[PDB]
Order: structure tokens, then C-alpha cells, then sequence
């Protein structure tokens, strides 16, 4: 019923709404719940605050 | 006893800090927990990042 | 308006039930958000997976 | 990207496999994100701990 | 102050004890926070519930 | 492994870097996870929205 997305910042506003609908429709497709109780929370994390292998996303080209 | 509230953007500074004591007293009250043990932090999600039935709050 | 409480395992089922609507009402009051949309997720964490000052909730209490 | 989906406890391991696929596929094609970069976890909540409008799912 | 770890199940509780300590130890060494304000939430996820590349962790041979 | 740290505002991009590095190293030597397998993100909270005992980090 609640989908939380953690992801690096920089995606278009229209990519963000394309995701919200795409993930809702995954749950409603696969589990068969009603889109009404689906909540999609998108957490933009800045590239200075997201790390992979101990390195900020920024130093990684991200 | 830690609490995280996901709230869509647009709340007042007065009513956010107000939300914190409310949520804290509710746990003290229900589950008999000491005040100094409950931490409450509000997560402020933009209207284009909060989805309801596949749609954004913006829409 | 979604609420998630991280709390040590052991609380009674009535205390849990007591916690959900307690948090729900408090939010409806102060923010004016309809009960319709206040979701309250409760997560138990075993004592061996909860940390206070780098110590486990088992060895502390 | 990273997805944490909160679900109530009434799903089988096959449904859960089919859901990680579905969610992974949705991110791949709403956003042009590569699949091997998408980590999906299901946080299964007992019905007595999942609240909707002051009421447990169990109620 | 609150650290949350999402990690595949299978580790010993003795290991989760080191993890809680080492993480808190790291967060007071770096940004000068008090130990007593740091909470570590450890959230194990079973093989069947964790996914990479659309495959479950069990099918990748992880847990 | 995946790590979310909730931090109060006021931290340097440079202090944020060494924290990611430190949170990562501690996870390597504790659960023997390779460092390139650990994803870290800091989810930063304004002092006015992070509450301790019903009152924000502003007092």
C-alpha cells in the first residue's frame, strides 16, 4: 500500500510522475489492491548526500 | 520509540513543531513510554513527490 | 500523511491498537488531515536489532 | 534507485517474487534506470500494526 | 542521529551487535554527536523479500 | 546493504562525505560486506522538524 523510493536527485518532474503512476499500477496489477490505498513517496537525495563504495554520488559522476 | 511522519510540503513552522508534541504525547499516553525516549522527526516531501492513486498532489 | 513508528518488540496488541488511532487523531487535530488519509505503520524491532548508544536493547533493557 | 514497499502480511513467496519483478520493471520504464541498479525490499507489516484511519487492518 | 540499515537476513546477532556499535562509533567520530542521541534501527529482509535486477536475493544465492 | 541516516541540518558537504565513508567502513568490518555493495544516503532534517521529547532541536 505504501511505496517509498530513495534515489539520486536530478530527475525531471515528469519522470517523477511517470514513476508514481508506474509503481501504483505495478501493485494494483500484481497484488490486486485498489489504487486508492496506494501511496508513493519519492525521496530525492542530493548527490553530495548519497554514497556508493564510501564515495559520494557526485565524485562518481552522479 | 522513534517516529517518522511523511508530510506533503506546505505546513507552517508553528504547526510543524506543534505536530511533534502531539505525536509524542500520543505514544507516552498509549504505550506508557517516557518522554525523553521518543524522538519525532518530520519528513517534508514536495507535492510532486507525494503520490495518491498514481497521481501527484500537484495534479 | 503516513506515520511509521520504530519501536522495541514486546508491546501488547491492545497497546498497538491504542497507538494507531492515538497518532491518527493527533495528526487530524493539529494539521487538519482527514482520518481517511492517515496511515500508521508500526514496526517491532527485536532487542538484538535496536541500538542505544551503540549497545543492543537486549544488553541494556 | 531503492524501493521499500510496505505490505500487509497476506502474500506468498511467489507473489512476492512477482512483485519485486513488477516494481523493478516499472522503474525501468517510467525512468530509464537500468534494472541491475534497482534494489527492492518488502517490509511486511502484521495486520495488527498497519493503521488506516485510526483502525487496524485487523479490525 | 538515527541510522537505519536495510540488509539481507542471515547474519548472527553477535554481528548485529558489532554493527550497532561500529555504526554509532563512526557517527560520533565524524560529526561530533553524543553517543546517547544515536539510535540504530536494524531491519533484516529475507531472501524472498529482497530483490536485485528484478530477481530475488535467494535466486542470486545471497542468503 | 543499504543505510539511511537521519541528520540535523548544519553539516558540511565535506562532513557529509566523511560520514558516508565512515558509515561504509563500519559496515565492511562489522558484517564483512564489500564496500562497493553498501549504499548510503543521508536524509537531512531541519532543526525545526526534528523533535526530542515533544520539542524541536530549536531548544
Amino acid at each position: 500500500s505504501i511505496i517509498q523510493v530513495f534515489f539520486i536527485a536530478g530527475r525531471t518532474d515528469e519522470q517523477k510522475e511517470r514513476l508514481i503512476g508506474a509503481l501504483t499500477d505495478a501493485a494494483v496489477k500484481t497484488i490486486g489492491i485498489d489504487r486508492s490505498d496506494v501511496r508513493v513517496i519519492l525521496k530525492d537525495i542530493p548527490n553530495t548526500e548519497y554514497g556508493i563504495a564510501g564515495k559520494t554520488a557526485k565524485s562518481l559522476g552522479r | 520509540p522513534n517516529i517518522e511522519m511523511f508530510v506533503v510540503e506546505g505546513l507552517s513552522d508553528q504547526q510543524k513543531e506543534k505536530l511533534i508534541d502531539a505525536l509524542t504525547a500520543a505514544t507516552v499516553e498509549a504505550i506508557d513510554a517516557p518522554a525523553d525516549s521518543i524522538r519525532v522527526w518530520l519528513s517534508e516531501i514536495p507535492a510532486k513527490q507525494f503520490g495518491i492513486a498514481g497521481k501527484s498532489v500537484a495534479a
